[PDB]
RNA sequence: CCUCCGCAUAAGCCUGCGUCAGAUCACUGACAAUUAACAGCCCAAUAUCUACAAUCAACCAACAAGUCAUUAUUACCCUCACUGUCAACCCAACAGGCAUGCUCAUAAGGAAAGGUUAAAAAAAGUAAAAGGAAACAUCACCUCUAGCAUCACCAGUAUUAGAGGCCAGCUG
RNA sequence: GCUACCUAAGAACAGAUUUAUAGGUAGAGGCGACAAACCUA
RNA sequence: GCUAAACCUAGCCCCAAACCCACUCCACCUUACUACCAAACCUUAGCCAAACCAUUUACAUAAAGUAUAGGCGAUAGAAAUUGGGCGCAAUAGAUAUAGUACCGCAAGGGAAAGAUGAAAAAUACCAAGCAUAAUAUAGCAAGGACUA
């Protein structure tokens, strides 16, 4: 869990267990060309590599083999109106390779107008030979 | 742009997410996108009846001399350019397409006696009713412009006008209001021009040639 | 949404309103007056008249209740026209906007009379509080389907009294639930 | 020469960087060679049930009723589950009906915790 | 597997997905613990399922299908908490009687305040931590003097307030 | 006008808030500056 | 050209107000109540400057031993800088001694 | 055609010529990236050991005298976490500066000329007839002071320590 | 964080050298192969 | 006719009255914002006035500027006793839209600015400066004048 102060442990004591796991986790596309195997997460910054391994292994039964987590830096250069800079916030992102010869792509998520529409087909642009007549009369 | 797709491809491109938000109120339209049933010219008492359950005093016979004030008073609302009258008495489907192109000039519509008496042709049907009229007048115009000098029309001489009026009416407060304007596909040109037009042909880039 | 806030016909977030209202501007505070939240009686969908201006002594329905500038609009009247979907070389069409009334434009409607009455919040024995007019002793009312999808509890197991309220913790009673057993005993650390 | 940007460990020299980390928490401890020995029981193990029959999906349906607040406070829970071994007991050592007095034999501490979360 | 990170195949670009309602405290009152973990890890998942549909929403430069159910997920995961740590909290007030589950103290640091301290874990007695006793818990008589300069600017801050909202109210009653 | 060549290390052992922490008269550089109403009482 | 186009929204002042309609009443409660109350004690304003009248070193001495204690830290001490001013104008500057 | 530059690490900076879009001699918004083996981040006590420079270390050659080490007993069995990793970059100037390793003209990096004319004056470069200038410190020395030990002098002891003084030739 | 001297542990190409890093000395002061120089224009 | 102009209302000031604040979770004196190992008090000085300076030099009412003190000079000076607004209204009023931007190694210094309407789910005329409209012998550029 994250903001949450953790047990000391001593030596001979006993696990430390977390029952309601207060961090989330996102699956991203890759940005780049990555191998098949490899899914890219944002952990969120207090979330170890280790507490990853068992994050995925015992809530999504996915069989993780290596974790490589590489931190953000989100860019402190852009500014209010009031010449403040604005932070986007730093993130770390899990390089995930899974285990057994299995492999992930990721998938492809995402694949009154009736009078408005029925009076754009009955525009009625004005005719040139009309020279600026307004066509309403019937004379 | 010219149109919603290419204002949301460019909001895509560019990376405006705009997010389609709830509101509880929408727009409270009082009028209909042109026509119920196209009437060509040269049995409907089943919407007579869907008009007589929501107005219960309303008499045909007497609707055609409505249909007269509600066209011609509209008429010299143009002779002031007094919109506000205009909106008791034509739609707002109506109400552009007779009051754009005629801004910025006077225009000075008159009646004159009708050749016909006025007759209704046909009526039809959150509910809009909808009456054509047909109207058989002999009316004058004169179109001037920002320079107060004639484009259209001499001013004395009356011109025979047919006039397939539509006319809608919602049914709270709303009353019978001219909706649109059939011209047949038969009808006469109209009156032409004071002045010569120039019709450009295809501006050429140099890469291409007239055939 | 920052200090003195303007209020507006577009909800406080569209994408109008930050076209209209951009972080940085500074305006002349529009003074409401106070209106209490027990004595706010104009809700949407009560048939109103209205008092002044155009269509005054028509009969209309609140349709948006706009609270931080008591306001009141009645779908369908105090109309001005505005024309929407312009394009570069199209007109767009045009259309009756509404624009709102403050609540002292605005009076209800009792629904034998329809005439615009005083509104009282007296009380009664079934129900604690709710509107009585003046010129009767009417209560105006308060005015104004559905199947799961795959991820939503239905109402016997959202509804289920499974709770046994022990003495234990959710930990504890997980540890024995799950069967997992703790041999190793907790050893005392120094707080300060 | 910033004051306003905020220290994180991106940010000084090697020396600086190295030591100061983001929020997350140490599984082990370094010896001798620099080589970190992990301890298996400081990491977290997710206690994670079995979800297998399980009806209580993440939504509710809208058709289920409105109930009011009614915060559990300790009276109302040493009502139900104190009061009825009580008032048995009482009409036929207080440690019987759940009560501890310390809790330092205990694993769950609840002043103060060694629970998580 | 990794597809509990994405919802059901067939809702994929419908830009609209009907969801019930959140979950609200007193529903989940009526939960047992065990069915709170198992509550828990639903939302949970379902919480990693729309945090994916984010930022992949952001990425395809697309709006979200409904950004509602988030806001949902979100209230209840808020909501089952806040039950749970209320349970937690009668269960320490009967068994202990503390109302803080972590311990403390009212200090008053260098400059002057008083601050509730919030106590670490430490394996060594405090009056050996070398590190614990280099930190000062009290204000040397150099600070009272600033301790009055700051509660004059918090006087000065106040009266500002309530006087400004006295003129308010006047524009008020000569408006209306 | 280079006389500022920087470093870190002398930067926060210069100005920080354990040495403006560590003698009386720091201390009431950071309760100035907490009176002024800054933003950053140190480095 | 600093001055207004359009002419200001008009002033209304009601003459027979609260205040306006019974300003003045009991100036004369001393000389025709049996002098119990001095017209003095029917002012209201800081507590220094009841019933007194000085010129700007006075009105701050008098401030300073009659509220003084309780001012506030700096406001005491721009006030002490005041009278320390103005005695040293009034005393060693001026047209006329 | 230049290249006295480069490429990396260090320190510094902190997303600052990635993609999409847009406004503007001719930055804003969205999204994405830097993945540890390199480098930081170390060490169980209590005692006790550590006379023989480096210089191709061999002779030689020295003085200014030097950069590198354990053992005894006790305790000790888990293991690969955390952080750095981008760029056209920093400090200045509105010229300059910058540690180190390699490459020593480059495999790497770049462009002195917006277009024209070919005035004066100015700057720089090349050519030019005939002539060919038309005080302190301090070795050394002297004087004075100082017989002494745990924060300088000094872990020194009067051979010490401190203070003083001293033509021919060429050339715009 | 310049600059002056010093210290620690370094480096470079031949020293009364040059230099990077971190530390010390602070204004009645410091520091000075003493220019009554320099000590963030 | 461009540039611009204008605008009331954010807020503030002075009183009165009243004795204020301060643990969602986490982190915060180590290089603050970092989960975890062997000691506090010690006369203010001076500026300035004395036309220099050197002792000296202010920090309810009434007695009373009295007694006193004092290079008996500048000056200082008792006691007994007595008993909401004839505010500001965006160069103002707060520095404050913010102790922010920026400047400084740091202590520290410290900005500027907004104005539609009931609804934006309704998009005039006036500073200097120029432009419309360059110039005509001669001269503090005007005055007397003059048909000009
Ligand atoms: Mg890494
Ligand atoms: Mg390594
Ligand atoms: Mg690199
Ligand atoms: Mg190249
Ligand atoms: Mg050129
Ligand atoms: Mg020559
Ligand atoms: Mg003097
Ligand atoms: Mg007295
Ligand atoms: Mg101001
Ligand atoms: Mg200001
Ligand atoms: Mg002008």
């Amino acid at each position: 869990a994250r903001n949450v102060v953790y047990p000391l442990y001593r030596l001979g004591g006993p696990q430390l267990r977390v029952f309601r796991t207060n961090f989330f986790i996102q699956l991203v596309r890759p940005g780049v060309a990555q191998p098949e195997d490899t899914v890219q997460f944002r952990i969120p910054m207090e979330m170890t590599r280790v507490d990853l391994r068992n994050y995925l292994e015992g809530i999504y039964n996915v069989p993780v083999a290596a974790v490589r987590t590489r931190v953000q830096h989100g860019s402190n250069k852009r500014r209010d109106h009031r010449n403040v800079r604005i932070k986007k916030p730093d993130y770390k992102v899990a390089y995930v390779q899974l285990a057994h010869g299995q492999t992930f792509t990721f998938p492809d998520l995402f694949p009154l107008y009736s009078m408005l529409e029925e009076e754009r087909q009955q525009r009625q642009s004005s005719d040139p030979r009309r020279g600026g007549v307004p066509s309403w009369f019937g004379l | 742009f010219k149109t919603e797709k290419e204002f949301m491809q460019h909001a895509r491109k560019a990376g405006l997410v705009i997010p389609p938000e709830k509101s509880d109120r929408s727009i409270h339209l009082a009028c209909t996108a042109g026509i119920f049933d196209a009437y060509v010219p040269p049995a409907s008492q089943v919407s007579i009846r869907r008009i007589k359950d929501y107005d219960a005093n309303f008499k045909i016979k007497d609707f055609p001399e409505k249909a007269k004030d509600i066209f011609i008073e509209a008429h010299l609302c143009l002779n002031n350019s007094d919109h506000d009258r205009l909106h008791t008495l034509v739609t707002e489907h109506c109400f552009p397409d007779m009051t754009w192109d005629i801004k910025y000039k006077t225009v000075r519509w008159s009646f004159v006696e009708s050749l016909e008496p006025s007759h209704v042709v046909q009526v039809r049907c959150n509910v809009y009713g909808q009456i054509t009229v047909r109207m058989h007048t002999r009316q004058t115009l004169a179109i001037y412009d920002r320079f107060g000098r004639l484009m259209y029309g001499q001013e004395d001489v009356p011109k025979d006008v047919l006039e397939y009026v539509v006319f809608e009416k919602q049914l709270p407060y709303g009353s019978w209001r001219m909706h649109t304007k059939i011209v047949p596909p038969w009808a006469p040109p109209k009156q032409p021009i004071l002045k010569t037009v120039m019709i450009p042909g295809p501006q050429l880039k140099p890469e291409e040639e007239y055939e | 949404l920052p200090p003195h806030y303007r209020y507006g016909m577009s909800p406080p977030g569209s994408v109008a309103d930050k076209r209209k209202n951009p972080p940085w501007i500074r305006r002349r505070p529009v003074v409401v007056e106070p209106i209490s939240d027990e004595d706010w009686y104009l809700f949407c969908g009560d048939t109103v008249e209205i008092l002044e201006g155009k269509d005054a002594g028509k009969q209309g329905k609140v349709v948006q209740v706009i609270r931080q500038r008591n306001w009141v609009v009645v779908g369908g009247l105090n109309t001005h026209y505005r024309y929407i979907g312009k394009t570069m070389d199209y007109r767009g069409t045009m259309i009756p906007s509404e624009a709102p009334l403050l609540h002292r434009q605005v009076k209800l409607v009792d629904p034998m009379d329809r005439k615009p009455t005083e509104i009282e919040w007296r009380f009664t024995e079934a129900g604690e509080r709710v509107r009585v007019s003046t010129r009767s002793g009417r209560i105006i009312p308060k005015p104004e389907t559905w199947i799961d999808g795959p991820k939503d509890t239905s109402v016997e197991d959202a509804l289920e009294r499974t709770y046994v309220p022990c003495l234990k913790t959710l930990q504890e009673e997980v540890m024995e639930a799950m069967g997992i057993k703790e041999t190793r005993k907790y050893k005392k650390v120094y707080w300060y | 020469a910033d004051r306003m940007s905020k220290w994180t460990s991106k940010r000084g020299p090697r020396s600086f960087r190295g030591r100061k980390g983001r929020g997350a928490k140490g599984i082990g401890f370094l010896t001798s060679g620099w080589r970190f020995v992990q301890i298996k029981e400081m990491v977290p193990e997710f206690v994670v049930p079995d979800l297998t029959g399980f009806k209580l999906k993440p939504y509710v349906s809208y058709l289920a009723p409105e109930s009011e607040e009614t915060p559990l406070t300790a009276a109302q829970l040493f009502s139900e589950a104190v009061a009825p071994a009580i008032e048995k007991d009482f009409k036929d050592n207080l440690e019987k009906y759940g009560f501890e007095p310390t809790q330092e034999g205990k694993l769950f501490q609840l002043y103060p915790r060694n629970f998580l979360r | 597997g990794l597809e509990e990170f994405f919802d059901d195949p067939k809702n994929w670009g419908q830009e609209k997905v009907k969801s019930g309602a959140a979950w609200t405290c007193q529903q989940l009152r009526n939960k047992s613990n065990e069915d709170l973990h198992k509550l828990w890890y639903v939302l949970l998942k379902e919480r990693n399922m729309l945090l994916t549909l984010e930022q992949e929403a952001k990425r395809q430069r697309l709006p979200m299908p409904s950004p509602e159910r988030l806001d949902k997920v979100v209230d209840s995961m808020d909501a089952l908490d806040k039950v749970v740590q209320e349970r937690e909290d009668a269960l320490r007030l009967l068994q202990t009687g503390q109302e803080r589950a972590r311990p403390g103290a009212w200090r008053r640091d260098i400059f002057g305040r008083i601050i509730w301290h919030k106590f670490k874990q430490w394996v060594i007695p405090w009056h050996l931590n070398k590190r614990y006793n280099r930190k000062r818990f009290f204000a040397l008589p150099y600070v009272d003097h600033f301790l009055r300069l700051e509660r004059e600017k918090r006087a000065r801050i106040k009266a500002r307030k309530e006087n400004l909202e006295r003129k308010k109210a006047k524009i008020l009653l000569k408006k209306f | 006008g280079n006389e500022y060549q920087p470093s870190n290390i002398k930067r926060k052992n210069k100005h920080g808030w354990v040495r403006r922490l560590s003698t009386p008269a720091g201390v009431q550089v950071i309760l100035r500056r907490m009176l002024k109403g800054r933003k950053s009482l140190s480095h | 050209i600093g001055i207004r186009l359009t002419l200001p929204p008009p002033k209304v002042v009601d003459r027979w107000n609260e205040k306006r309609a019974m300003f003045g009443v009991y100036d004369n409660i001393g000389i025709l109540g049996n002098f119990e109350k001095h017209p003095k004690e029917l002012i209201r304003g800081p507590i220094w400057l009841r019933g007194w009248k000085g010129n700007e070193l006075q009105r701050c001495i008098r401030k300073r031993k009659m509220v003084g204690s309780r001012m506030f830290a700096d406001d005491l001490h721009n006030l002490n800088k005041r009278i320390r001013y103005l005695y040293k104008h009034f005393n060693r500057h001026g047209k006329f001694r």
